[PDB]
C-alpha cells in the first residue's frame, strides 16, 4: 500500500472524487456485471454517471448566470463544495438505479452514504429524484445533468446519432429542453479512428474544443464525440482543425531533423582533404594524373553518400528546407564545394532538377562556373520547390476532413475537392495523391505510390507508437474528462495480483494494481473518438518485446491483462499486435487476443474471469523464480499446454494446472519448496470459487491436510509418505481391471485401497479416519466425472496433479 | 534526524512487500512529533502498549492482502509532548 | 523490488550516522544486476567473502569523519548473471 | 526432550551470574508438566502474559542482588495439561 | 565461571538434537585453558577464523548422523595464555 | 540463587531447621551485634540457643519414657513435628529476651512467626516463658532446655566450669534439678588444643561421647566440652580414649606406606644384575677382578640408596614391620641378596644390630653363611625390636591425657607416669621421650630429640593441614552439633561480594557467600575443644600458596575473609600461618592477621566491617580484570598502601581508593570501562553509609552526576569535559595564594572558579545551578577537614581521586 498521503499529490479536484468513491464500494461490488445487453461493470457505470454529471454541472456553473446562483444556493442548502454536490448526485443516483436488478436490498445504499461522510438528507432527494420527480425547483440543474448523464450511458445507446433520437421522442426530452433554458445546446462530431488521430486527438480537446470556446466535451461512443454549445458561442470551424492536425505532420522532431543532417555530413566528411582543397586548383582535384577526369563517386562515397531527396524525402516539405540551409549553415565554412556537388549530383530520381547554372556538362561544369556565391540559387531554387509541394500535401490533408471526419455540428471553410486530376491514389490506404513527387519506397505491374500520411503513421509506429498493443473498449462510451485521467505505473511493482474480493475495496485494490489517478496521463493513449484507450507494451514491461505478437511472448504480457481491465474499472482487454483489430459481446468481460487458449474463458462472473488469469499471473511469478533466462519460453508453453487442456473440462482444473507431469523438470523438491509455495493459498482460494467441483476439490484436500498433520504429529514426512496411500488409491483407480467395475464399486474400492496403505504405515481413529474417507469419497468421484467427460489417459495425469497438491497442502497447513 | 528523513525510509517500506523483516536502531533517538506519530498509526489496528520502566512499547497491524498482515512495533519515550525513537521493528506475518 | 527504490532507502542509511544498525530480509530475494552492486561497494574497504552452501556471504565496511566506522555485510546467489540478495546487515563501530 | 534434561541446562544459567543473556530456540518443542513449570515460577515476579495466535507468551523476573534482576519470558502451547515451550530468554538487567 | 559448569550446559546441546539453537553471552568474559577450549573443538571440523580488532572469531561445526550439521561460533581473545570469550552461538543446519 | 530443590539434598532434619530460622531474619538483622561486653551477632546467638535446646530435648526424648510421652503430648497440643517444636522454641525465645536493647519494639517477633508458618499460641507461651515461668507443668521439658541453652550462651561464660559455679548458685538451679529428674546429668571434659586433636577429636564424640553411650555432646568452650551424663551409663574411661587417639597415629596412610616401600626398591634395582647373578658363584661377585673385594656402595649405590631406619623412621613402629615384611615378599623371588645386605647393611645409626648370624666379618661374610632360609631371622629381630618400641611410644602417648585431657569428668585406666628414667625431654613441645631411638633429623651442645607426637603433626602440616589458615572463633561457645554441620564451597563462585542489608534474607546470603549445610562436613576442620574452626586455605583458593604468609598474598585471601565470617554466623575471623596464633576483643567482629593495615579496622557494627572488606572483594575483582599475572601483586600493593592511608582519616575514603594518582598505569580509559565500571555503584553504596562523611560525598556526587545529564544531553563528552570544570575549582583550591585565605573564603572561591569553569563550556540554569552550587560546596568542604586532619600533600591527591570518581558517576547514571 502505497503512503495515503503522496497518493494526494496532484489533487485535481474530479480525482479525489473519483479516489473517495471507489474507496467506498467493495472491489466485488463494483466489479460486478451491470445488465445481460452489455459487458458493464458496476464501477465504470457508476463513475461515468457522476463524471458526465459533474462536467454538465461544471458547464452549467460556467454558461449561466442564473444557474451559478442555483448551484451555489443548491451548495448551501446541503453544505457540500459544489463539485462534491455534482458527482457523488449522479454516482449515488446510478447505484439506486442499477439496483434494480433481483436481490430489492437498497440496504447497500446506506453504507456508501455513511462513508463517503454526507448527510442523509442529501439521500433522501437522491432516492426520491432517482424514481420521481423533483425535490423542488431548485434541484433542477441536478436534474437535468444527471438524467442527461443516464442517457448518455444506457447499455448500448451506441451511436453519437442514436442520443439525439432519444433525446426529443423519449422522456429525456424535459431534460433537454431545460438545458435549452441554461443556454447550453448539445451537439456531436463523427470522426473515424486513425494512427494519427491517435496522438492528435488531445489537442483538438485543448485547442479546439476546450472551455474557452465553450464546448465542454462529455463522452464519445466509437463513432464520434458528444459535447455542448453555449448559445451565441462560436461554431466549430474546420479551418483550425486542418490548421492544428497538418501542423502535427509537418512538424519533424528536432532530433530527427538533427540525425537527418548527421546522414549528410557523414558523406561529405568522407573525402574532406579533396573538398578542403578545391578552395584553389580545381582542375587539379577534378582530373586525375593518370588520365582525363574523376568521376563524382570517388568524391562522394556511395557506401556512406544517400542522396538527399531519398535522406530527407521522409520528412514534410518545411522540415526539408530547414535540413537544407542548417547543412548549408553549418558546413559552408569549411567544404563548401562539397555541398554544391552533393546537392547537384545526389538529388535521386529528381536528378537534372538542378537546371539554374546547369551548364549541361556532365563533370567538368566545375571549372566552367562561378565561386561559392552560387550556391544560393541551389536554396532558391529548393525555397520554390518545398513551398510548392507544401501547398499540394496540405490540400493531401484536407480530404480527410470532408469525408472521414464528417456527420458533424461543425461548418465547412474548406474549398471543395476537385483540385482537377488527382495524380494517383495511395496503394494501402487508398486517400488520392496529388504532389507529384511521392514513391512507394517504404523501409503487368508498373509503379505503386504511397500519400504522406500513412508515412506519417510508420514514423511513429517507429518508436513512439511501437507494437504490441493493449487495448480495452468501453460500453456504450467512455467520459472524455475521464479518459485523460487515468494512468498506471508498473515501473516499481511490476506484476500483482493479490486481490480480495471483500477484504478491501475498489481503490485499495486499484491502487494494488499500480493504478494511479493524475492530472497529465502519459503511459496511456486514449483514443478519443474511438471510445477506446491503447496502451503501448513498451510502457508495460521492460522486455525487449517483437514488432509483431508471438504465441510464446503472449504468455509473458497476459499477467498485465487482467491489472489493465481493474485500472480501467473492469473492462475488456484485448492485446494485439495492431491497433485495428477490432474485438469481437456478452454480458460479462473477455481478455483475448489474436489467437485464445480456453483458459482465458469468460467465466459467469467479472470476479471469476479475473481471478482466473490472477491465477496465471502467480503461476508465471513461481516460474520466473524456477525456470532460467532461456528455459522459461519452453517452460510456459509446456504450462500453457496443459493449462488449455485441463480448462477445457473444467476452469478449476485450469487454477490446479502448475505441470507435474513430466515435461519440464519433474524435480518436486526443486519446484515446490523454492517457488510455488507462497502462491499456492491463493490458487486453493481461487479453485473454491471458480466452480462447485473447486469448491468440493479445495474443501476436500484441505480437510485432508488438516487431518494429515493431526495424525502425522511431525515435521519427519517425506515426499512419499503423505503422497504414497493416495498413489495406491490411484493405482488401484486406474489399473484396467477395477476400471470395468460400476460407478459405486469403482470409487469405493479405490478408497478402501487409499485407506488400507495409510493405515499400515500410521495409527488412525475410527472417529478420525471418516472425514478422511469421505473426503477421499469425493476426490474419486469427480475422478471419475473426469473420465466420464475427457479420456482415462487425462484423468491419470489430474490424478498426479491432485496427488501432488496434497503434498503442497500439508506444508501450506504447517506455515501457520 | 527527522520524520523527513525517517519518511523517505518507510515509504520504501510500505510500498515493497518483498521486504520480509527490517529492524532500526537509533543512536540517538529519531525525534518525531505527536502528529507525525498519530499519522504513521491512523490506518493499522493497535495490539499491545506496556509501559516500560523508561521506554513504552506499541505495536500496531496493517493488513496488506490475503492473510498477509504487516505489524510494526515501537520503542520510544515522550518528553514536552516531543516523541523519541528508541528503535523501529517492521516484518511480514501470516495470520490465520 | 526494483533496485531504484532499495537505493531510496540505502542513502538515508549512508546520509544520517544516527542510524546505529539496520537488519532487513528480504523474500522473495531482490535481484540486481553486477553494476548495482558494483556502484554500492564501489567506494567500499572489502573484508571478507564465505562461499556458503547455497549463499555468498560478503562483508565491507566504510569510514566515516573519525574513529567512527560503517559496517555492511549480506548474503546472496548469483543466477543468469544477476544478484538476488537474501538479506542485509548495517551497523555502525567505533573503535581505532 | 523432557524438564530432567532442560532442568541440567536452567540449573547452570540460575548458578553463574556470569551469564548476561542466553536465547534458547527448540524445534521440536519441549514437554513439561504444569507442576514443572509451576515450579519454575513460584518464586519469581509474574510481569506480562499474551495470548498469540497460537502461541502464550509469558515473562517473570528474580531479583539477584543489587539492582540486578534475571528476567525470563516463555513461548509455548498447551494442550491436555502438557506444557510445550517453543522458546526460552534470559537476561539480566539493571532495573532502577 | 568454572568451565565444568558450562560443559554440563554445553552437554546438553551435543546430546539433544530438539535444540535448535542457541546465542548465549558472558558478562564478565569467561576463562578457559587452552587445553579446555582444544577439548571442545577435538573433533570438530574447523571453517574459518577472524581476527578482528580486538576479539577473535572462529566456526566449527560437526556431523550428526545424516544430512543435519551442527554449528558453532565464538568470538574470544587470549590473556596469559587463558582464553576469555565474548559470546557462544549454537544453531543446527541441514543441507546436502 | 542455587537451585532452591537441590539445597535440600541430604536433609538433615536439624539442617532444615537453621535454613528456615536463616530464611525467616533480614540479613541486616541477624549481622546485628548482640551485646557490648562480647563479640556476638543476632544471627550466632539465637541459631545457638535453638540448636542446644534441640539437642537437650532429643537427649530427654531418648532417655527417659516419661520425658518422651511429655514430648509427645506437647508436640500433639501444637500439632508442630517434634523437632521443629524444641528448635524454634529456643530460637524465638532468644530474640525475645536479645530484643531487651534499646529500640522495646518488639514488633519484629511477628514477622518471624509469620514466615516460619506456625501458629501465634505457640509465641503466646514463648512470649510467657521468657519472662515469668511455665504456661503449665507440660512446657517442663521445654523450660529445662531452653534455660539451660540461655544458660550455656551467656555473653562470656567464657569457662567449663563457670557453667556449674553459675549452675547450682543462681536462679538456673532449678531447671538443673528438673534435669536431674530426667536421669540426665551434666558433665564436661578439659581439653588442650593440639594439631594432632584437630583431626582426631571427630572420632572422639562419634566412639566416645556418642548416643549410643548415652553422653549428648552440647557445646565447647575452649577449655573443654559439655556433654551430659543418663543416670547408671558407663563412665567415660581413659582406655577407650587412649587406644582410640593412639589408633590414629599408628595408622600411617596406605599410599605413603608404597611410597617408602619404593624407596627402597628404587636403591636395590639400580644394581640388579649384581644381585641377581649373587644366586651362584658369590665369590666371583663380591670380589673384583683386580684386587681384593668389593665394598657396598658399589652394589648399594648412594645416590639411591637411604638406610631404612631413616627411610621407615619417619613412620609408627607397626607400619615399620609392614614396609619391611611387603619389600620382603615383593622382591625375594628376584633379588634377596639385595634384600639381605640392605637390611645388614644399611641400618643407620644401629648399624651393628645385626648379630644374630653376624660373624663379625666386615665384609667377606656373603662367602661364610648359610643360603636364603636365614633371612627370616632378620623379619624376627624387626619383630622383636619393633614390638618393644610399640610399648614405650604407646607410652609416651599416655602422658598428655594425664596431664593435657585433664580437668574432666572421666576416670583414669592408665597406670600412673613412673616408667622410671625418662630417655629425654623433646625440645619443642617439653614432652618426656622414652623410646632409644628418637633424634632430632626433622627435614657447649651435644644432641637433642624429638618426641613421635609432633612428628605425627609434621606428617600432616606436609599435606592435610597445610597452612596458611582461615581461623574463626566463637564467644563463648559454639554448639557441637552445629560445628560438624557448616560447609562451604567456592570451587564454582570463587569470590561473591554482592549484599544487602534488607532485600535478601540471611540465608538467601549465607548461599549466596557460597555456605553449605551438609550432614558430613569435609572443606571444614573443627577444633571441637577449642570452641574455634580452621579453615585450610588450600580448599579456599586455588593459586599456589605458600607455606608461611606474605604481606602480598595476603591481599589475595583476604577477599574469603568476610564470607568466611558470614558463613559461620558473622563471628571474628582470623588469617595466620600457624594455628596456635591466639587471636587478640570489642562488641564487634574483627577481621585481621599477623599484621593488620588501617583498612581493616572495625567499624562501628559488624555490617559496616563486613561492608569495609567486601568493598576491597569489589576492587579485587576488578584488578583481576585489569594487570596480568605478574603485575597483579605489584598492582594490589600499589592499592593497598592507598587504602591504608586514605582509611587513616576516614573509612569513607578508603571505600573510595582504587589509585588513579600515578603509580600503576595511570591510563584511565583503559582502567574504568574495562573492569570498575559493574562495581563503582556497589563502591558508592557502601561509601555513603559508612561514615557521615561518605553519605554526604555520595549524595554530592549523584546530585552532580544527575545534573551533569541532565545540562550534557549528550554522549558526545571528553574525559576532560566532565572532570575539567571541577579540576580547576581544584586547582583554584589548592595554588598557595588561595590555600592562605579563610576557611568560608577559600571554599567560596574555589566552587565560583568551578562554575565559572562550567558556564564558559555549557549553559546552565538559573535553578538548576543552585544544585550544582550547594554540593560543590559539600564537596570542597569536605576537602578542607581533610586538610585540617592529614596534609595538603593528601588533600591532592584525594582530589584528584574525588576528581576521577565525578567521571565515574556521570557513566553510572547513564547505564540505565
Ligand atoms: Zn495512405
Ligand atoms: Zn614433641
Amino acid at each position: 500500500m502505497r503512503n495515503l498521503k503522496r497518493i494526494v499529490m496532484g489533487e485535481n479536484k474530479l480525482i479525489g472524487l473519483v479516489r473517495t468513491a471507489l474507496d467506498s464500494i467493495t472491489l466485488g461490488q463494483g466489479v460486478n456485471e451491470a445488465k445481460i445487453k452489455s459487458p458493464q461493470s458496476y464501477a465504470f457505470h457508476t463513475i461515468s454517471v457522476g463524471t458526465i454529471s459533474l462536467d454538465i454541472c461544471k458547464a452549467i456553473y460556467s454558461s449561466s448566470e442564473i444557474g451559478r446562483k442555483q448551484l451555489e444556493n443548491l451548495s448551501k442548502k446541503y453544505n457540500m463544495p459544489f463539485e462534491d454536490l455534482w458527482f457523488y448526485g449522479g454516482f449515488l443516483h446510478d447505484w439506486n438505479k442499477l439496483s434494480g436488478k433481483e436481490e430489492n436490498k437498497e440496504e447497500l445504499t446506506k453504507k456508501i452514504i455513511d462513508k463517503l461522510k454526507l448527510p442523509n438528507e442529501f439521500l433522501h432527494g437522491i432516492s426520491t429524484m432517482a424514481e420521481g420527480h423533483l425535490p423542488d425547483n431548485l434541484h433542477l440543474p441536478l436534474w437535468v445533468s444527471i438524467k442527461l448523464a443516464d442517457m448518455l450511458l444506457i447499455s448500448d445507446i451506441g451511436s453519437v446519432r442514436d442520443v439525439f433520437y432519444f433525446a426529443n421522442s423519449d422522456s429525456y426530452r424535459n431534460a433537454i429542453e431545460a438545458l435549452k433554458e441554461y443556454n447550453l445546446e448539445l451537439n456531436y462530431v463523427s470522426s473515424t479512428f486513425r494512427l494519427f488521430t491517435l496522438i492528435a486527438s488531445k489537442e483538438l480537446l485543448n485547442d479546439v474544443f476546450n472551455e474557452k470556446s465553450g464546448y465542454f466535451p462529455l463522452i464519445s461512443y466509437a463513432d464520434g464525440i458528444v459535447f455542448l454549445k453555449r448559445k451565441n458561442s462560436q461554431p466549430v470551424l474546420l479551418s483550425k482543425i486542418v490548421d492544428l492536425l497538418s501542423r502535427q505532420v509537418f512538424s519533424s522532431s528536432s532530433e530527427v531533423i538533427e540525425e537527418k543532417i548527421s546522414d549528410i555530413e557523414k558523406c561529405i566528411k568522407n573525402k574532406e582533404e579533396l573538398f578542403r582543397q578545391m578552395n584553389i586548383d580545381v582542375k587539379s582535384a577534378i582530373y586525375d594524373e593518370e588520365g582525363k577526369v574523376k568521376q563524382i563517386n570517388a568524391f562522394l562515397p556511395t557506401k556512406v553518400c544517400k542522396p538527399f531527396e531519398d535522406v530527407v524525402g521522409n520528412l514534410d516539405n518545411k522540415s526539408k528546407l530547414q535540413v537544407a540551409r542548417e547543412v548549408i549553415e553549418r558546413n559552408r565554412k569549411d567544404i563548401p564545394f562539397g555541398l554544391l556537388i552533393y546537392f547537384v549530383n545526389k538529388f535521386s530520381k529528381n536528378e537534372e532538377d538542378y537546371i539554374r547554372k546547369g551548364l549541361g556538362i556532365n563533370e567538368k561544369s566545375l571549372k566552367y562556373l562561378l565561386n561559392i556565391g552560387d550556391v544560393q540559387k541551389a536554396l532558391d531554387k529548393i525555397l520554390e520547390l518545398l513551398e510548392k509541394r507544401y501547398a499540394e500535401q496540405s490540400s493531401d490533408k484536407t480530404l480527410l476532413y470532408y469525408v472521414k471526419f464528417s456527420s458533424s455540428g461543425n461548418i465547412i471553410d474548406d474549398l471543395p475537392k476537385i483540385t482537377d486530376r488527382p495524380n494517383d491514389y495511395c496503394v494501402v490506404c487508398g486517400m488520392p495523391i496529388y504532389s507529384s513527387n511521392p514513391v512507394r519506397f517504404v523501409q503487368v505491374r508498373d509503379d505503386w505510390k504511397v500519400c504522406p500520411i500513412c508515412i506519417y503513421e510508420a514514423n511513429l509506429m517507429k518508436d513512439r507508437v511501437k507494437p504490441p498493443y493493449f487495448i480495452v473498449t468501453f460500453y456504450p462510451g467512455v467520459p472524455i474528462s475521464l479518459l485523460n485521467i487515468i494512468d498506471f505505473d508498473f515501473s516499481q511493482s511490476s506484476i500483482k495480483y493479490y486481490i480480495d474480493e471483500e477484504k478491501d475495496t475498489y481503490f485499495t485494490a486499484f491502487e494494488k494494481m499500480g493504478g494511479r489517478l493524475e492530472p497529465y496521463v502519459k503511459k496511456v493513449l486514449p483514443a478519443y473518438f474511438s471510445s477506446k484507450v491503447i496502451i503501448k507494451a513498451s510502457e508495460v514491461s521492460n522486455f525487449s518485446l517483437s514488432t509483431r505478437l508471438s504465441k510464446s511472448e503472449l504468455n509473458k504480457l497476459l499477467p498485465y491483462a487482467p491489472m489493465i481491465s481493474m485500472i480501467f474499472l473492469t473492462s475488456p482487454v484485448l492485446i494485439s499486435s495492431n491497433l485495428y483489430e477490432m474485438p469481437i459481446h456478452e454480458r460479462v468481460i473477455s481478455i483475448t487476443s489474436t489467437y485464445n487458449y480456453t483458459f482465458m474463458k469468460s467465466l459467469n462472473s467479472n470476479l471469476l474471469t479475473l481471478y482466473s488469469i490472477f491465477a496465471y499471473s502467480a503461476k508465471y511469478d513461481a516460474m520466473r523464480k524456477i525456470c532460467g533466462r532461456s528455459d522459461l519460453d519452453n517452460c510456459l508453453g509446456y504450462l500453457t499446454e496443459e493449462m488449455d487442456l485441463y480448462s477445457s473440462v473444467d476452469p478449476a482444473l485450469g487454477v490446479l494446472s502448475i505441470g507435474m507431469g513430466v515435461g519440464t523438470p519433474i524435480d518436486t523438491d526443486e519446484k515446490f519448496f523454492s517457488a510455488f509455495l507462497p502462491v499456492s493459498g491463493y490458487l486453493l482460494k481461487v479453485t473454491g470459487k471458480v466452480s462447485k467441483m473447486g469448491e468440493t476439490l479445495k474443501s476436500s484436500i484441505f480437510s485432508i491436510a488438516y487431518a494429515l498433520k493431526d495424525i502425522i504429529k511431525s515435521q519427519k514426512v517425506s515426499k512419499y509418505d503423505v503422497t504414497g496411500f493416495l498413489r495406491d488409491g490411484v493405482d488401484m483407480f486406474f489399473k484396467t481391471t477395477s476400471v470395468i467395475k460400476d460407478k459405486e464399486d469403482r470409487i469405493g474400492i479405490s478408497v478402501n485401497a487409499a485407506i488400507s496403505s495409510l493405515e499400515n504405515k500410521y495409527a488412525l481413529d475410527d472417529q478420525h479416519r471418516a472425514q478422511v474417507y469421505s473426503a477421499l469419497q469425493d476426490i474419486f468421484k469427480t475422478l471419475y466425472s473426469i473420465e466420464e467427460e475427457s479420456d482415462r489417459s487425462l484423468a491419470i495425469s489430474i490424478a498426479n496433479t491432485l496427488s501432488n497438491w496434497l503434498y503442497i497442502a500439508y506444508k501450506l497447513v504447517l506455515q501457520g | 534526524m527527522n520524520y523527513k528523513e525517517l519518511e523517505k525510509m518507510l515509504d520504501v517500506i510500505f510500498e515493497n512487500s518483498e521486504i520480509k523483516e527490517i529492524d532500526l536502531f537509533f543512536d540517538p533517538e529519531v525525534e518525531i512529533s505527536k502528529q507525525e506519530f498519530e499519522d504513521l498509526v491512523k490506518n493499522a489496528d493497535p495490539l499491545q502498549k506496556v509501559v516500560g520502566d523508561n521506554y513504552i512499547t506499541e505495536t500496531f497491524e496493517w493488513w496488506e492482502f490475503e492473510n498477509q498482515y504487516l505489524e510494526f512495533e515501537l520503542d520510544y519515550y515522550v518528553k514536552d509532548e516531543k516523541i523519541f525513537v528508541l528503535e523501529m521493528h517492521f516484518w511480514r506475518k501470516i495470520r490465520k
